């Protein structure tokens, strides 16, 4: 079975230079037109570059023009795609792949890369308790952590059932900021425990903080 | 190149509703000595990868169950879900494979089931002392579980409306019950909050026959 | 072969505009790299026997959104090329569309010139469809006294240079003064210069050498 | 496989109306195009109405090419075909003409 798999993802800074990578499986390599495709956060899909079957015609967009440089191996399975003078614009997750040809089909896409042109350095969060004042409302707050992503558990994944965990904001400072909260039982406050599971994989911190009322 | 377009950006229209999305493009894609349609539909999801909708404009792709179909034809299509489902929440592009080292596609669209209206549940968070002791003050009014998406919120702070300090997110909505839920963060330093005593929320929303304010005294409870 | 500095394979580029007052034809003489045959071909010999050379002037055809490059195994200078004085004119990447396009030319010179131009009858009906867009494909010429229409042919074939699809190479003469205009949207070898017959020469056959000195 | 060259045959079937041409082969256009490393053709079999010889009026139009020693010949189609079964071998040297009278042998 056919299947394709992005690397080379992480955090660059502007100006500086990276080099992607595909991976393949299951089909005639050597034999079929190759494409690349980006999507800003949050944004449109957008058309990098492709390579022809021989390797002989490569075609780029304005936006890198002279920026980035795909390439191949037919031998190997890989596609290349350097990248160099990162801007900020240049952020994005990237994918692609078609079947060319007329007849028949398809299809075909990758799993994904988190790719950002964000110079800045690397942040934890911070967390404090909004604590409650038949149904209450409780929550965390984690203010101040860079980069994107972080995830949010209550009681080790104990409780799901009314819990909500919004999308970030970006600060004036340049860092992502978010809330996650749950809705219980007034009545079980006071027998049951309720703590928020933090984690930051950019950062490897790990923070239990517990929200108690006030 | 050619540009193209979508409308409405987004739908939200409920179970069962013959869902219709329409789209437009500058350039025809529409070959001649073979009369075929380069047009394609697209499901992604958040994080997901594009899964294929439509090819050849009015030819289906196999997996796809009977109630999608593509119509349209020269510039102009539409997607009707004849049956909408809840399986079918999900971002829907146009693309041209028209002219060829530069594929466009869309702006794309989101079809979010209605439900019936709902009036928010709102609740109102003081700053937490490790907070003030960092030297900062966020303060937090959370809206719970409403519909429809449309919501509206203002920060006063003894009875003076707050502009340009203050940020908010929006949920997805929630699968269990088609609902949304809305954060909103008012911050101040330190030396702002410990200025103030009464601290206000108010909400506007369709549900609500007037807007409700949520308030604390600071330093009260 | 005589007619091998009209095309211009990778072995008659010193021919290309070749003066001389007489020509020599060999056994081993060949008009043809990527396979093919012209139509009424010994016709242009015997002019060509005694044209006394010709005189290349470039004919301007400006390729929009396709591909001129156009490259093959067989027509090999360097790695992989073409015909010297003709534009493979395949796809815009390798089966999209090729749009519908029409060029012309004119002479501005008091002697009649010769314009050669060819089908590329693909190997397979999607061979046809890796260069050109898929549909069927007319390519038709006009001038104030020739009308013709072409359809390419489609069929498998002997290999010949490892390649099994063909190329037809077909000649008109434009007079002083006129023009000529191609309508067409597939299997076309463009030309890039027509060629301007000299003057007074002769053709002749042998199996020999030569002498100079008598 | 001979040190001479062959004789090949074939036979478009110019079919006396469009449906003829179905009465025989499928619907749809047909193209019988032929291959060799000097000749390519197409023919497109062509259906019309025409004189009724020998009660018929559909047509057969015969071509034939001539197929070098160590080489071959290919036929790609979908209808309208006159297959060849056997290639004739021309044996060598002789002799055709015209008359409208008898033989005599022993002169
Ligand atoms: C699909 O995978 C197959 C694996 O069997 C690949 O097959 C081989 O491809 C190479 C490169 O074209 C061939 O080498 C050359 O063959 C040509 C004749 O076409 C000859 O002129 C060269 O000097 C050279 O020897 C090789 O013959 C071929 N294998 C076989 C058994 O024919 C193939 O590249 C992959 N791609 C496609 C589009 O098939
Ligand atoms: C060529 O044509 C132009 C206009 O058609 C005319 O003026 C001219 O006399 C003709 N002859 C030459 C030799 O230019
Ligand atoms: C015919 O072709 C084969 C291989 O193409 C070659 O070995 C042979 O010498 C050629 N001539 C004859 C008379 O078989």
């Amino acid at each position: 079975q056919v299947q394709l798999v992005q690397s080379g993802g992480g955090l660059v800074q502007p100006g500086g230079s990276l080099r992607l990578s595909c991976a393949a499986s299951g089909f005639n390599f050597s034999s079929y037109e190759m494409n690349w495709v980006r999507q800003a956060p949050g944004k449109g899909l957008e058309w990098v570059s492709y390579i022809s079957s021989s390797g002989s015609t490569i075609y780029y967009a304005d936006s890198v023009k002279g920026r980035f440089t795909i390439s191949r191996d037919n031998a190997k399975n890989s596609l290349y795609l350097q990248m160099n003078s990162l801007r900020a614009e240049d952020t994005a997750v990237y994918y692609c792949r078609l079947l060319w040809f007329g007849e028949l089909f398809f299809d075909y896409w990758g799993q994904g890369t988190l790719v950002t042109v964000s110079s800045a350095s690397t942040k934890g969060p911070s967390v404090f308790p909004l604590a409650p004042s038949g149904t209450a409302a409780l929550g965390c707050l984690v203010k101040d952590y860079f980069p994107e992503p972080v995830t949010v558990s209550w009681n080790s994944g104990a409780l799901t059932s009314g819990v909500h965990t919004f999308p970030a904001v970006l600060q004036s400072s340049g860092l992502y900021s978010l809330s996650s909260v749950v809705t219980v039982p007034s009545s079980s406050l006071g027998t049951q425990t309720y703590i928020c599971n933090v984690n930051h994989k950019p950062s490897n911190t790990k923070v239990d903080k517990r929200v108690e009322p006030k | 190149d050619i540009v193209m377009t979508q409308s409405p950006d987004s739908l939200a229209v409920s179970l069962g509703e013959r869902a219709t999305i329409n789209c437009k493009s500058s350039q025809s894609v529409l070959y001649s000595s073979n009369n075929k349609n380069y047009l394609a539909w697209y499901q992604q999801k958040p994080g997901q990868p594009p899964k294929l909708l439509i090819y050849w404009a009015s030819t289906r792709e196999s997996g796809v169950p009977d109630r999608f179909s593509g119509s349209g034809s020269g510039t102009d299509f539409t997607l009707t879900i004849s049956s909408l489902q809840a399986e079918d929440v999900a971002v829907y592009y146009c693309q041209q494979y028209y002219s060829t080292p530069g594929l466009t596609f869309g702006g794309g669209t989101k079809v979010e089931i209605k439900r019936t209206v709902a009036a928010p549940s709102v609740f109102i968070f003081p700053p937490s002392d490790e907070q003030l002791k960092s030297g900062t003050a966020s303060v937090v009014c959370l809206l719970n579980n409403f519909y429809p998406r449309e919501a509206k919120v203002q920060w006063k702070v003894d009875n003076a409306l707050q502009s340009g300090n203050s940020q908010e997110s929006v949920t997805e909505q929630d699968s269990k019950d088609s609902t949304y839920s809305l954060s909103s963060t008012l911050t101040l330093s330190k030396a702002d909050y410990e200025k103030h005593k009464v601290y206000a929320c108010e909400v506007t929303h369709q549900g609500l026959s007037s807007p409700v304010t949520k308030s604390f005294n600071r330093g009260e409870c | 072969g005589l007619l091998g500095t009209i095309t211009g394979p990778p072995q008659c580029d010193q021919f290309l505009e070749f003066s001389a007052d007489l020509i020599i034809e060999r056994r081993e003489g060949s008009d043809v790299c990527y396979p093919g045959k012209f139509v009424n071909e010994e016709a242009l010999r015997q002019i060509l026997r005694e044209s006394g050379g010709i005189d290349k002037e470039a004919m301007g055809f400006t390729y929009s959104g396709i591909r001129t490059n156009g490259a093959t195994s067989a027509c090999r200078r360097s790695g992989s090329s073409f015909y010297a004085e003709m534009k493979w004119l395949l796809s815009n990447t390798d089966n999209a569309a090729f749009p519908q396009m029409t060029k012309s030319y004119k002479n501005t010179r008091k002697s009649p010139a010769l314009i050669v131009w060819g089908i590329h009858h693909s190997v397979s009906t999607a061979e046809q469809t890796k260069l050109y867009g898929s549909g069927n494909k007319l390519v038709t010429v006009g001038s104030s006294n020739y009308q013709q229409s072409f359809v390419p042919s489609p069929g498998a074939r002997p290999q010949v240079n490892g390649l099994s699809g063909r190329i037809d190479f077909h000649w008109l003469m434009l007079n002083p003064n006129d023009t000529v205009t191609f309508s067409f949207n597939g299997a076309f070898i463009a030309p890039d210069r027509a060629s301007f017959l000299r003057g007074k020469s002769m053709g002749i056959q042998s199996g020999v050498q030569v002498d100079a000195n008598c």
